[PDB]
RNA sequence: ACGAGACUCUGGCAUGCUAACUAGUUACGCGACCGGUCGGCGUAACUUCUUAGAGGGACAAGUGGCGUUCAGCCACCCGAGAUUGAGCAAUAACAGGUCUGUGAUGCCCUUAGAUGUCCGGGGCUGCACGCGCGCUACACUGACUGGCUCAGCGUGUGCCUACCCUACGCCGGCAGGCGCGGGUAACCCGUUGAACCCCAUUCGUGAUGGGGAUCGGGGAUUGCAAUUAUUC
C-alpha cells in the first residue's frame, strides 16, 4: 500500500523536531511527496501529591507533570523505501510507529 | 369577587381544618397524609379546576375529592404513589390519612419494640435510628 | 519597581565603554548591536541591557557619567 | 481444612486487594495512569519515571 | 471580496465573514435581534447604531461564535462585526473611510476593536480559589 | 419572503407548534401524563397539564436545529439542577420514558424518522410543517 | 534472547555525584574517618575540574546525639532552572 | 441620540453642584445605551470616575452574597425604577438619580483623632469621589432593606428611595444617614 | 401586625378599585396590594381585568415586575 | 560569591513563516424545506477560526513633571500587553512531624496456647457535654413549573488485577433493566446541549408553596455479607 503514516511520540520537543525534520528531509531528497508534520495536541499528565510523608505541617502539594507530544507524517512510497527512511538511527526517546493505511 | 354561596373560610374534611383562602392542592395538604404531589394527583383525577381556592368549591366537589383521596387505586392512582404500599400484616396498598390512620400506623414502633429489634430499641431510648453519628449533633432536648 | 540589577548596569557600562562609536539614541538599533557584540543568553536580559545603554547614551549626551 | 480456609476471604476490590509495587504498603496509593505506587514512593521515583515539576 | 476578521472575549471567540452583499447580519444563522440574553441587545446593535445602516448596506455579515458564556459570546460578536467592517473598508474601499469608522468606534469603546486580555487566574492550594484562603483557626 | 425556524422567536414558535400539534389531534399521549414528574430533580408535576404537546414541540424544534439526537441526548437537553437538601446541588438528567414516548409519538405523525447513524431526525414533511408554523409566527404579532 | 546488556565507563568519575557518593559510602564502610574521607572526595572532585562541590554527612558522627557536617568548596548555585 | 436603554436622554441633565461635576459621568462621552460595559475601571486609582453613574449604581446593586455577579438582574432592576421614576415624577430618571447622588453624599464626618488618638473622633471633610461612593452605597442599602421581607418589589423600593433623596425628604434612608453623620461631625468639631 | 389580606374582593373593596386605581400615577400589583389590603395574586388578576377593559395602560411587563399607569 | 534578580513553565499579541481527512473555513456541485436555513451529502481552494513548532514583541523605550536632575517615582500617547500567575529558592537552626511509606534503620521487646500470620464475629460511628473545618438556610434581588440558550480543565477497556468511558434501540414514573455498537482516543462518549443566568408561569410577607432536619412504608443498584440503616 502506498499510504504510509508515521506516528512519532516523545516527551522531549527538541528530539521530536529533529527526528521529524530528518525524516522529511530524507523523504524529500528521494523524490517522494510527504504531507507535513501534523502536530496533535499535547497530553499533559498531572499528579498532585502532598509533600510530606506524614500528615503534619502546612499543607503543601507537589504538582508533577509529564508532557507527551505527537507528530504525524503521511507519505506516498513503497514499503521498502519507508523502511529505508525509518531506520536512520533515530534519536533516543522518540517512539516511531509506521502504519499502512 | 368573593362568592356569595357561603365562601367557606374554614373547611372540615377529615377531623382537620383546611383554610378556604388557600389555593386548592395546597389547602388539602394540611391533611396529615397528603402532601403536594398526592394533592395534585388527587385533584387532577377528580377533575376540579386547580386555580380555584378551597372556599369556592361546592359540597359535591369536596365530597368526591374526599372519596378519591380515600380510594386511590379505585381511580387509577399508581401503586407507587402511596405511603402504605404492601403494608405488613394485611398486604394491602393504601394511603393513610390524618388522625387515626397516619398516627396509628405510626404506632408500628411497638412491633419493633415487642420483637426488640435494634431500631425499636433506638426508638425506645430516644436515640437516632438511621445510623448517624451522635457525638456532636442532635444535642437538643437531651438535657 | 523598575530598578535595574548590577548585572544589567555593569554589562551596559562595559558595552558602552567598548563600543561607544556603534551606539546611539535608538533602542531598536542598540539592542541589535548588543546582540551582535555580546553573548546574552536571554532576550529579556538583552532588552534590559539595551534599554539601560540607551538611557546612558542620553546621559553622556549632556555631559559625563561616573561609571 | 486449612487448605480451603487460608487466604479464603475474597480480595478483588478493596484496599486489601491493592498495594504499592515498591514497598507493598496499602495506603496513599496512586492508581492513576497505572502507577500503582504509594505517595512517598512516587515522590521518590518521580524524576526517574519522567514526572518533573514545572508549575 | 471577504475578510473573516474575528474577535474574542474570555474563552468565547466569534468569526465574522463579511462579503459584498446587501446588508444581511446573522449570528449562527439567526438574525441579530434574536441573540439570547436580549438585555444586552443594544450591546450587539452598538456597531450598526454608531455607524448607521448605510455603511453596512453593501456587505453581508455572518458570524459563527463558540466558546464560554452568554455575556462573552456577546462582546465577541460585536468585536468581530466591528473589526470585520473595518478590515473590509480598509481592503476594498479606501483608508479614509476606514479612518473615520475606526475613529467613531474607538471613541465610543476601545473594546470594540481591541480585545480584552483578561483571563481566569489559576487556583492555588490552601484556598478555594486564586487568592482566597481557607479559614485559619487558633 | 420566506421564513424558517431560525428567524423567529423560539419561545412563541414553540407555543404555536404545540398549539398546532394539540389541534391536529393525531399525537398519541400516554395514560400517565397526569401522574409523572418529568425528572427526578423535579419536585412537582408540570403545571400546564398540556405539557406533552409543548414537550413534543420542543423536541421537534431541537431535532430541526441539531439532528441525529436520541433518548439520552434529549434527556440531557431537558436536564437541570437538582437540589439535594442539605447537600450541594448537582446536574441531573431528564426522564427517559417521557423523551422516548415523545419521540415515538413524533414518528407516526410522519414528522420524525430514525436516522442511519443512530437516533432521530426530522422528515421533510416535518421540516415543511415547522417552516410553515414559523411563517405563521412571523406573520403574527412578531411583525404584522 | 532479545534483551542484552553492555557495560561502559564514565567519562569523568570526579564529576559524577553518584559515583563520588558510592566512593564515600564504601570509604566510610571501610572504617575511614569521616572527615578524612569527605575531604579526600572533595579534593578529588575539585581536581577533576568541578566549579564547586558540597558534601554533607549527617547522623551519629560523634556520640549518641546526631549532628550534621558540611564541606564546601568553589561556587555552588541553589535556585532557578 | 445615545439615550439610555433607548429612552432616556442625557442632554438635559444638569449636575449643578460644581464640586461633583468631575465625578458624576453622565453627559457626553459617558452617554451609553446600557449600564453594562465590562470595563476595567478598577485597574488604576480614580478611574472609576470615568465610569457612568448608572453603571456604578448597577454594580452597587449586586450585594449580600446571593446576588453577587448577577449584573443582568441589576440592569433590569435599574431599567425598571427608571420606568417608575418617570411615571412618579414626570422628570428624566437620570436627573432624579443625579439629584439623589448630590443630596445623599456627606460633606463632613469624623475619623479617629486627628494626627493620633484612641479616645474620641475629629471632624474632617469628604473627598468628592468618596461623596459619590457613599451616596451610591447609601441609596442601594436603603433600597435593599426596604425591599427585604416585603411584597414591595425591588425597582419600587429603589425608585422611591431615589425620588426621596432627590427631594431631600427625610423619608429616605440615605438622607437620614447623611444627616446622622453630619451631625456627629458637628458635635466632634 | 400580621396583615390579613383578602384573596377575593368584597363589594366594598371591589369598589375603590374601579374608580381610584385607574387614577393612580403608578399602578403595580404591590402598590394595589398595599393600598387595598389584598393579596398579590388578586392584585395581579384585578389589574389584568382592568387592562382588558381598557381603563389601564400597560407600561412594561416582566416576569418580576409589571407596570401599569392611568389611561389619561 | 551564595540568596534576590536573572532562570523555567504558564497568560495575553502576530490575517507575518512552517502545514494538516484524527482541525477547520471559504467556494462550488447534489439534495431537504420557505434569495434564506441546513452539525444534510461530496470534492476543490486555502489556514482567518483549531492545533503546535520556529522566530518576533516591552526596554520604564517616547513625551511632560518631580528628584542630587543620579538611582528612581508619577501622569499621558502609541501599544496585545506599561506590575499575569506559579516553580525553584541562601547561611544557620528546631530535641517541630514521621520508626504507621519502605527489603530505610541502631538498640530494646515478642517469637509457636506468638506482638508472626490467616479466619469468624465486635470496634474504629458508640452520646448528658465542650471545641475546630464545613454544607444547607432564614426567602419575593425568592421559590416552583415549563421555554430558551452558552464552557473549560481533563479521564476512559488495567503486570499481578477482579474493576473502563459510553452513543443508539427497547422496557419501566423513577432509580434501573435488556440488546446492540464506537473508542487504548484531536478518530468514540462529544459539537462534551453544565449550572447560575435569560424568558414566561403560579405563589403573595408567613416558618408560606421559605427551609428540609427527623421519621414511616415501599422499589432498585454494587457487592461474598448492607442490620448500627453503603448508595440511589
Ligand atoms: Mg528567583
Ligand atoms: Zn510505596
Amino acid at each position: 500500500i502506498h499510504r504510509i503514516r508515521i506516528t512519532l511520540t516523545s516527551r522531549n520537543v527538541k528530539s521530536l523536531e529533529k527526528v521529524c525534520a530528518d525524516l522529511i528531509r530524507g523523504a524529500k531528497e528521494k523524490n517522494l511527496k510527504v504531507k507535513g508534520p501534523v502536530r496533535m495536541p499535547t497530553k499533559t499528565l498531572r499528579i498532585t501529591t502532598r509533600k510530606t510523608p506524614c500528615g503534619e505541617g502546612s499543607k503543601t502539594w507537589d504538582r508533577f507533570q509529564m508532557r507527551i507530544h505527537k507528530r504525524l507524517i503521511d507519505l506516498h512510497s513503497p514499503s521498502e523505501i519507508v523502511k529505508q527512511i525509518t531506520s536512520i538511527s533515530i534519536e533516543p526517546g522518540v517512539e516511531v510507529e509506521v502504519t499502512i493505511a | 369577587l368573593v362568592i356569595p354561596e357561603k365562601f367557606q373560610h374554614i373547611l372540615r374534611v377529615l377531623n382537620t381544618n383546611i383554610d378556604g383562602r388557600r389555593k386548592i392542592a395546597f389547602a388539602i395538604t394540611a391533611i396529615k397524609g397528603v402532601g403536594r404531589r398526592y394533592a395534585h394527583v388527587v385533584l387532577r383525577k377528580a377533575d376540579i379546576d386547580l386555580t380555584k381556592r378551597a372556599g369556592e368549591l361546592t359540597e359535591d366537589e369536596v365530597e368526591r375529592v374526599i372519596t378519591i383521596m380515600q380510594n386511590p387505586r379505585q381511580y387509577k392512582i399508581p401503586d407507587w404513589f402511596l405511603n402504605r404500599q404492601k403494608d405488613v400484616k394485611d398486604g394491602k396498598y393504601s394511603q393513610v390519612l390524618a388522625n387515626g390512620l397516619d398516627n396509628k400506623l405510626r404506632e408500628d414502633l411497638e412491633r419493633l419494640k415487642k420483637i426488640r429489634a435494634h431500631r425499636g430499641l433506638r426508638h425506645f431510648w430516644g436515640l437516632r435510628v438511621r445510623g448517624q453519628h451522635t457525638k456532636t449533633t442532635g444535642r437538643r432536648g437531651r438535657t | 519597581g523598575r530598578v535595574r540589577t548590577k548585572t544589567v548596569k555593569k554589562a551596559a557600562r562595559v558595552i558602552i565603554e567598548k563600543y561607544y562609536t556603534r551606539l546611539g539614541n535608538d533602542f531598536h538599533t542598540n539592542k541589535r548591536v548588543c546582540e551582535e557584540i555580546a553573548i546574552i543568553p536571554s532576550k529579556k536580559l538583552r532588552n534590559k541591557i539595551a534599554g539601560y545603554v540607551t538611557h546612558l547614551m542620553k546621559r553622556i549626551q549632556r555631559g559625563p557619567v561616573r561609571g | 481444612g486449612h487448605q480451603q480456609l487460608y487466604w479464603s476471604h475474597p480480595r478483588k476490590f478493596g484496599q486489601g486487594s491493592r498495594s504499592c509495587r515498591v514497598c507493598s504498603n496499602r495506603h496513599g496509593l496512586i492508581r492513576k495512569y497505572g502507577l500503582n505506587m504509594c505517595r512517598q514512593c512516587f515522590r521518590q521515583y518521580a524524576k526517574d519515571i519522567g514526572f518533573i515539576k514545572l508549575d | 471580496q471577504s475578510v473573516q476578521v474575528f474577535g474574542r472575549k474570555k474563552t468565547a471567540t466569534a468569526v465574522a465573514h463579511c462579503k459584498r452583499g446587501n446588508g444581511l447580519i446573522k449570528v449562527n444563522g439567526r438574525p441579530l435581534e434574536m441573540i439570547e440574553p436580549r438585555t444586552l441587545q443594544y450591546k450587539l446593535l452598538e456597531p450598526v447604531l454608531l455607524l448607521g445602516k448605510e455603511r453596512f448596506a453593501g456587505v453581508d455579515i455572518r458570524v459563527r461564535v463558540k466558546g464560554g458564556g452568554h455575556v462573552a459570546q456577546i462582546y465577541a460578536i460585536r468585536q468581530s462585526i466591528s473589526k470585520a467592517l473595518v478590515a473590509y473598508y480598509q481592503k476594498y474601499v479606501d483608508e479614509a473611510s476606514k479612518k473615520e469608522i475606526k475613529d467613531i468606534l474607538i471613541q465610543y469603546d476601545r473594546t470594540l476593536l481591541v480585545a480584552d486580555p483578561r483571563r481566569c487566574e489559576s487556583k492555588k492550594f490552601g484556598g478555594p480559589g486564586a487568592r482566597a484562603r481557607y479559614q485559619k483557626s487558633y | 419572503p420566506g421564513v424558517t425556524v431560525k428567524d423567529v422567536n423560539q419561545q412563541e414558535f414553540v407555543r404555536a407548534l404545540a398549539a398546532f400539534l394539540k389541534k391536529s389531534g393525531k399525537l398519541k399521549v400516554p395514560e400517565w401524563v397526569d401522574t409523572v414528574k418529568l425528572a427526578k430533580h423535579k419536585e412537582l408535576a408540570p403545571y400546564d397539564e398540556n405539557w406533552f404537546y409543548t414537550r413534543a414541540a420542543s423536541t421537534a424544534r431541537h431535532l430541526y436545529l441539531r439532528g441525529g439526537a436520541g433518548v439520552g441526548s434529549m434527556t440531557k437537553i431537558y436536564g437541570g439542577r437538582q437540589r439535594n437538601g442539605v447537600m450541594p446541588s448537582h446536574f441531573s438528567r431528564g426522564s427517559k420514558s417521557v423523551a422516548r414516548r415523545v419521540l415515538q409519538a413524533l414518528e407516526g405523525l410522519k414528522m420524525v424518522e430514525k436516522d442511519q447513524d443512530g437516533g432521530r431526525k426530522l422528515t421533510p414533511q416535518g421540516q415543511r410543517d415547522l417552516d410553515r408554523i414559523a411563517g405563521q409566527v412571523a406573520a403574527a404579532n412578531k411583525k404584522h | 534472547g532479545s534483551v542484552e546488556l553492555y557495560a561502559e565507563k564514565v567519562a569523568t568519575r570526579g564529576l559524577c555525584a553518584i559515583a563520588q557518593a558510592e566512593s564515600l559510602r564504601y570509604k566510610l564502610l571501610g572504617g575511614l574517618a569521616v572527615r578524612r574521607a569527605c575531604y579526600g572526595v572533595l579534593r578529588f572532585i575539585m581536581e577533576s575540574g568541578a566549579k564547586g562541590c558540597e558534601v554533607v554527612v549527617s547522623g551519629k558522627l560523634r556520640g549518641q546525639r546526631a549532628k550534621s557536617m558540611k564541606f564546601v568548596d568553589g561556587l555552588m548555585i541553589h535556585s532557578g532552572d | 441620540d445615545i439615550k439610555l436603554f433607548g429612552k432616556w436622554s442625557t442632554d438635559d441633565v444638569q449636575i449643578n453642584d460644581i464640586s461633583l461635576q468631575d465625578y458624576i459621568a453622565v453627559k457626553e462621552k459617558y452617554a451609553k445605551y446600557l449600564p453594562h460595559s465590562a470595563g476595567r475601571y478598577a485597574a488604576k486609582r480614580f478611574r472609576k470616575a470615568q465610569c457612568p453613574i448608572v453603571e456604578r449604581l448597577t454594580n452597587s446593586m449586586m450585594m449580600h452574597g446571593r446576588n453577587n455577579g448577577k449584573k443582568l438582574m441589576t440592569v433590569r432592576i435599574v431599567k425598571h425604577a427608571f420606568e417608575i421614576i418617570h411615571l412618579l415624577t414626570g422628570e428624566n430618571p437620570l436627573q432624579v438619580l443625579v439629584n439623589a447622588i448630590i443630596n445623599s453624599g456627606p460633606r463632613e464626618d469624623s475619623t479617629r483623632i486627628g494626627r493620633a488618638g484612641t479616645v474620641r473622633r475629629q471632624a474632617v471633610d469628604v473627598s468628592p469621589l468618596r461623596r459619590v461612593n457613599q451616596a451610591i452605597w447609601l441609596l442601594c442599602t436603603g433600597a435593599r432593606e426596604a425591599a427585604f421581607r416585603n411584597i414591595k418589589t425591588i425597582a419600587e423600593c429603589l425608585a422611591d428611595e431615589l425620588i426621596n433623596a432627590a427631594k431631600g425628604s427625610s423619608n429616605s434612608y440615605a438622607i437620614k444617614k447623611k444627616d446622622e453623620l453630619e451631625r456627629v461631625a458637628k458635635s466632634n468639631r | 401586625d400580621k396583615l390579613n389580606n383578602l384573596v377575593l374582593f368584597d363589594k366594598a373593596t371591589y369598589d375603590k378599585l374601579c374608580k381610584e386605581v385607574p387614577n393612580y400615577k403608578l399602578i403595580t400589583p404591590a402598590v394595589v396590594s398595599e393600598r387595598l389590603k389584598i393579596r398579590g395574586s388578586l392584585a395581579r388578576a384585578a389589574l389584568q381585568e382592568l387592562l382588558s377593559k381598557g381603563l389601564i395602560k400597560l407600561v412594561s411587563k416582566h416576569r418580576a415586575q409589571v407596570i401599569y399607569t392611568r389611561n389619561t
